[PDB]
């Protein structure tokens, strides 16, 4: 299951 | 034995061919999960996974994924700007996985580059973010300011374990199946040189040695690179480039060996077409 | 940026036999930027209902494809892949081997 949590650079 | 979970996120802006976002999920490098931005849904690429879970984990993945094509169309507009690239396709990646040794042991990486070079990457000991370039330091700062390796960690290291092994328990049979390689010994011609080639075998690594009146031959020898198939099999092979009269005189043979099984092809076994 | 051209390799899944049903595989690697066209061919003209892979890529992030297709290769008869990225275009013969 692919991360929930992304952060744009 | 060792298994792995792994997902690669491909973002390209300014193209037509391919779309914005595509994401491929892979246990053990074979793909059982695709995403992209025209469909903007997750959909099943194993019957595995197909058997094992329906329509609420699909949506759940879907929803992620829309949120990572979002932040990647946010992140390669802020990148360009930054190498002072205003015009042109550019591209940004993401790939970051776990693995489960047999120990119970367990690795993870987690890893950004853009045009198809290294941006920043974790390290998941120091908590900390390795900068590529100057580019990428502006980065660093602000992921270290909102704890992003210490979440990108957890995920690793628990909910990325968790899952994998519930994907290795899915498709157990699948995953630990041991198939032996199909080998043949073919030449073009007479005084050609002769190929011994390996196909359908899986795990992938296979040793293809040829012997000479059964001693070990190293000379004239060019191994071929590990190919895959078009079924999840892999194959390899090797050529031998001694003359018509070096095989006439003596006695070689090929010998495949995979899974501490070995497979011995000799004179009597070459095929060519025409004959 | 740089671009990096693909490594093209073309072959059967089994032997290739005369007569005898097979696939015929185009390995493209080694790549970027990702947009690329593989198309696979018999006697130059293009083969229908070639299958290809997802767009993924390895640690050093080179994209790899595969297009593959059903055949049964006779003496009269060419394959090759044709592959155009950027504005390149090859076309990589199928050798059998045999």
């Amino acid at each position: 299951f692919a991360n929930f949590c992304l952060m744009m650079i | 034995g060792t298994h792995s979970l792994k997902y690669v996120y491909t973002g390209v802006s300014r193209g037509i061919d391919f779309p914005e976002f595509t994401a491929v999920g892979m246990v053990d490098d074979g793909q059982f999960m695709y995403f992209d931005s025209n469909s903007m849904k997750a959909v099943p690429k194993t019957e595995w996974i197909r058997q094992n879970e329906g329509a609420d984990y699909w949506d759940r993945q879907t929803q992620v994924l829309i949120g990572a094509h979002q932040v990647f169309k946010d992140s390669i507009q802020i990148v360009m700007e930054r190498f002072n690239q205003s015009k042109g396709v550019h591209t940004w990646q993401n790939m970051y996985g776990c693995e489960l040794n047999d120990d119970g042991t367990t690795q993870g990486f987690y890893q950004y580059a853009y045009d198809g070079e290294d941006f920043v990457s974790l390290d998941k000991n120091t908590l900390t973010w390795t900068a590529a370039n100057p580019q990428a330091v502006i980065t660093k700062h602000k992921w270290e300011a909102l704890a992003v390796a210490e979440q990108n960690k957890g995920y690793l290291e628990n909910t990325c374990i968790e899952w994998l092994k519930k994907y290795v328990a899915y498709g157990k049979d699948t995953l630990e199946r041991k198939v032996s390689p199909q080998v043949s010994l073919l030449q073009k011609d007479p005084s050609s040189p002769v190929t011994c080639h390996a196909t359908g075998f899986y795990p992938s690594g296979v040793t293809i040695t040829w012997q000479k009146n059964g001693q070990d031959h190293d000379e004239d020898v060019d191994l071929g690179e590990l190919l895959p198939n078009e079924d999840g099999s892999f194959q390899r092979m090797s050529t031998l480039n001694v003359g018509p009269d070096e095989w006439k005189n003596n006695r070689f043979s090929c010998v495949v060996e995979h899974q501490d099984k070995t497979i011995r092809k000799t004179e009597d076994d070459i095929i060519t077409n025409f004959d | 940026m740089k671009v990096s051209s693909p490594k093209i390799q073309v072959y059967s899944h089994y032997p290739g036999e005369y007569g005898k049903e097979n696939t015929l595989i185009c390995y493209v690697s080694n790549f970027h930027p990702p947009d690329i066209s593989i198309e696979l061919l018999k006697n130059g003209k293009v083969i229908a209902d070639a299958q290809q892979t997802d767009l993924a890529f390895e640690k050093g992030w080179q994209f790899h494809l595969t297009k593959s297709v059903s055949f049964k290769p006779e003496k009269s008869d060419e394959y090759s892949c044709r592959v155009k990225h950027m504005s390149d275009n090859k076309t990589i013969v199928w050798e059998s081997n045999m």
